[PDB]
């Protein structure tokens, strides 16, 4: 019997692969769309760190 | 979030890491002009994009002893692509500016500057000295290109006024322990909605240091200062035979 609680509460025994992706699919390149001029703080894609 | 910064208008872009918040000149945005205001009949062009992007004009040096700089708008972009090859083609012309500009420094360098936007920014000579002598300025002075023109006599900004007042104009600065650059956006300020290119100048941006720039031997000494800007809402009418000037 698994009367203690630290048996309870255990992780082992875990057969499932945790994945935090998922495949989508994709048959074309990507559709660029529209864009405008942007003159905002903060938001800033091109600062990135490697 | 108020630190770092992003511009994007055009095919190019500018980031910033050490910056301050973007200033709006006399509190508002640029624009087209209204079927109201306006006067001419010919329908204008609009580009919007091979007019409306960053053009870099010339890189200076800021020594200990050095006084100030002036630019003349729109005169810096008069020979500098297709808003220049359309400003000579067309007689009328509006227009809004973003202005940015850049100097960096490390943590042990100090100074300040003051980077003003004034309109109507008349020149005035020395009247020789004594005063009596009626001169005048010079073409090179007051349309002096994309390279600017130093002053001599900052504390009155060559024009009998102060530059004490020239905070009360849409103006930043460059403290180097703080920040690293300035960015400035200014509609289109004339009394009439179009108005050449060429002739008329309707503003100058001032580049004068308060503070003096000093540093320790070891250190780099050339400490550049560049000028970014930018034309936006560019309009264009009249369209004739190219004229330089």
């Amino acid at each position: 019997g698994d009367r203690v609680a630290d048996v309870i509460e255990s992780s082992i025994g875990d057969s499932v692969s945790r994945a935090l992706t998922h495949a989508l699919p994709a048959p074309t390149g990507q559709n660029t769309q529209v864009s405008s001029h942007r003159l905002d703080t903060g938001k800033v894609p091109a600062l990135q760190a490697a | 979030s108020d630190r770092v910064a992003q511009l994007t208008i055009g095919n190019s872009t500018i980031t910033t890491q050490e910056a301050a918040n973007i200033i709006v000149g006399y509190g508002e945005w640029p624009s087209y002009c209204s079927d109201s205001d306006a006067t001419a009949v010919d329908k204008p062009t609009r580009p919007d994009v091979s007019v409306n992007r960053f053009y870099t004009l010339d890189t200076k040096l800021w020594e200990k002893s050095s006084k100030g700089w002036y630019w003349k708008f729109p005169d810096v972009l008069t020979e500098t692509g297709v808003f220049g090859q359309n400003a000579q083609f067309h007689y009328l012309y509006r227009s809004g500016f973003c202005i940015h500009v850049q100097c960096n420094a490390s943590k042990f360098h100090q100074g300040a500057l003051l980077v003003a936007v004034l309109p109507e920014y008349v020149i005035g000579t020395v009247a020789g000295g004594t005063g009596t002598e009626d001169t005048h300025p010079p073409y090179k002075q007051t349309q002096p290109g994309a390279d600017g023109f130093e002053l001599q006599h900052p504390y009155v900004l060559d024009a009998g006024i102060p530059i004490s007042q020239l905070t009360v104009c849409p103006h930043q600065w460059i403290n180097l322990r703080t920040n690293n650059c300035a960015t400035i956006i200014v509609p289109y300020i004339n009394a009439l909605p179009f108005d050449s290119a060429l002739n008329h100048c309707n503003f100058g941006l001032l580049v004068v240091p308060i503070s003096p720039l000093d540093y320790d031997q070891g250190a780099t000494p050339v400490i550049p200062i560049t000028i970014t800007l930018a034309p936006m809402c560019s309009e264009f009418a009249g369209l004739r035979q190219a004229v330089t000037q």
